[PDB]
């Protein structure tokens, strides 16, 4: 097995500014050469060590023939730095931002964020981690040896053409169920192998698939100890037998290495439309851990951090967002899927869900024009994305109850809100799981309703607006996303 | 919107459910037609995008014994054959 790659950790130079170049180039998957992209690389980019309260500047240089963005997924920073409208870097271009970090130590990432292009630009290889350190977490004595017992694990699926090149297509099927493939890339590698000390192994897991949700576990069923979520540490470690992770979410887990017993990290088959076709019908290996006589470094504390109380939940401005996949898109996408893969497709959510004759006929009558441009078929609140109108203005420094509905379709909708770390009160109609009570920047929405308590501490204008979107990328690209603004009330 | 005149046999099928007019809008035909199918059991209880008209008057109208309420443009072309568009 090939040895797992470790993204270069990236602090500042004499001038506290990090340099990131957005290039293309070549990578090799199972001996077939493909064209891939990357931040300071052929592939996937680096880990940007940031230090809370101490700011740094980032020059972003774009050596693609085409344009792209750079979203700091998980950061509490003004809508300026994201950019939004005219936050676009044109080919050969420069952009410079400053990141004054103010949020607890956390494992965030960055990825291209342009409505219409995110799906493909990500699929190409653009990704990259941000590692935030505060003083609290250093005083903690977690495993700290980057690339040894503290390991980024970026897990992604891709599909490849006959050529060995990446095969993306934003057709009506991938706009419906997502772009998903058959080859699983752990930090870019296929089934790599990592060499761990005996002791605790810290793994910063990141689901970077386009639509594929993952569900981590170990080949031999040792528990994973979750110690942090999207936005930072949990209060105490949550012991779990399996860890489902959605697109763009991160969890830092600890695992125990004792004997020379090797064992794989695996992702278990998941109850999601189109994600339990072979080879993901069965448990699938993410990477193999092999223990050797390397130095260990950390412990599994019984407390990790303090977490503030929640403010009384009335008086709080409340906003309902209702996600909606245009029903024609659903019917059609599922036809493409039910043809291509037999009925091994819907396996996992395959049961009594049906659709009446009256619904079918009302669908017929409704697109009498035969005008069905599926590039706006996904909507929040009834209308798809238009950069022109931020949907609303929410208050700075103020607590608010956002309620995201997803009733009417059974399509997974991991829902992302920029410029904040928030807390989940309801996640798809149930109270959040023990480890998703933390800080999160993504919420499951699958046929039901979630409610999050959110507060933005950073200004964002119509010019550079915050977003909110499904992080199933092909949904975000085909309309399921809005903008919003935040300013200190006049 | 769009206003139309049902050719004879379609008009016949249209009044079997309670229509009375001689010149309808499109949404009006779609309504009464779906009403006809759901009154005469014509869909299959299990797969109910599937309409079985072989032995019915609708079978002669459309010229088939079956069709699927998913193939929209096809069912529209069958509908428009028995129409005279007035605009």
């Amino acid at each position: 097995r090939p040895t797992l790659p470790i993204p270069d950790l990236l602090t500042t130079d004499a001038r506290n500014r990090i340099q990131l170049t957005i290039g293309a180039g070549q990578s090799t998957f199972g001996g077939k050469t493909a064209t891939t992209w990357g931040y300071n690389g052929n592939l996937l980019g680096p880990a940007v060590k940031l230090q809370r309260g101490k700011a740094v500047t980032v020059d972003i240089y774009n050596q693609l023939t085409e344009e792209t963005t750079l979203h700091w997924h998980g950061l509490e920073v003004p809508g300026e730095v994201d950019g939004g409208p005219q936050g676009i870097i044109p080919p050969g271009g420069k952009r410079s931002v400053t990141l004054n970090v103010d949020q607890p130590a956390a494992t965030c990432w960055f990825h291209p964020h342009q409505h219409g292009k995110t799906g493909r630009q990500v699929a190409m290889g653009l990704a990259g981690l941000v590692v935030i350190e505060d003083d609290e977490i250093l005083k903690l004595m977690l495993p700290k040896q980057w690339g040894i017992d503290d390991v980024p694990v970026i897990v992604q699926d891709k599909k490849f053409s006959a050529d060995g090149q990446i095969d993306y297509q934003l057709d009506v099927m991938t706009a419906a169920v997502g772009w998903f493939g058959d080859t699983l890339l752990t930090n870019g590698a296929i089934y790599p192998q990592h060499a761990a000390p005996r002791g605790w192994l810290r793994l910063r897991l990141l689901n970077g698939c386009n639509a594929r949700s993952l569900n981590f576990a170990t080949s031999d069923n040792r528990p994973l100890y979750v110690i942090a979520s999207d936005g930072g540490l949990l209060p105490e470690p949550v012991k779990v037998s399996e860890l489902p992770v959605l697109m763009g979410e991160r969890f830092e887990v600890l695992v125990e290495v004792n004997d020379n017993k090797p064992f794989d990290l695996v992702t278990l088959p998941v109850s999601q439309m189109g994600m339990a076709i072979a080879p993901f019908d069965k448990p699938h290996p993410v990477m193999r851990i092999q223990p050797i006589a390397i130095s260990a470094s950390g412990a599994l504390p019984d407390t990790l951090s303090s977490l503030p109380a929640l403010p009384s939940l009335e008086g709080l401005t409340v906003r309902k967002l209702q996600l909606s996949m245009d029903p024609i898109l659903d019917m059609m996408g599922m036809q493409m899927l039910m043809e291509k893969y037999g009925d091994q497709a819907m396996a996992g959510m395959d049961h009594s869900q049906m659709t009446s004759f009256a619904e079918y006929w009302a669908l017929l009558s409704m697109n009498h024009g035969g005008k069905f441009d599926f590039h706006h078929a996904n909507k929040i609140n009834g209308q798809a994305f238009d950069m022109n109108k931020p949907m609303f203005a929410a208050a700075k420094g103020q607590y608010e109850r956002w309620v995201i509905s997803g009733v009417g379709d059974m399509m997974l909708h991991p829902f992302h809100i920029h410029g904040t770390q928030f807390r989940i009160l309801s996640e798809n109609g149930k109270p959040p799981a023990a480890h998703r009570a933390g800080w999160k920047d993504t919420v499951k929405v699958e046929g039901n309703v979630s409610e999050v308590l959110v507060k933005f501490n950073h200004d964002a204008p119509k010019e550079h607006a915050y977003m909110a979107h499904c992080h199933l990328l092909e949904h975000e690209d085909t309309g399921m996303m809005l903008g919003f603004t935040v300013k200190d009330p006049n | 919107e769009t206003l139309v005149r049902p050719k004879p046999l379609l008009l016949k099928l249209l009044k079997s459910v309670g229509a009375q007019k001689d010149t309808y809008t499109m949404k009006e035909v779609l309504f009464y037609l779906g009403q006809y199918i759901m009154t005469k059991r014509l869909y299959d209880e299990k797969q109910q995008h599937i309409v079985y008209c072989s032995n019915d008057l609708l079978g002669d109208l459309f010229g088939v014994p079956s069709f699927s309420v998913k193939e929209h443009r096809k069912i529209y072309t069958m509908i428009y054959r028995n129409l005279v568009v007035v605009n």
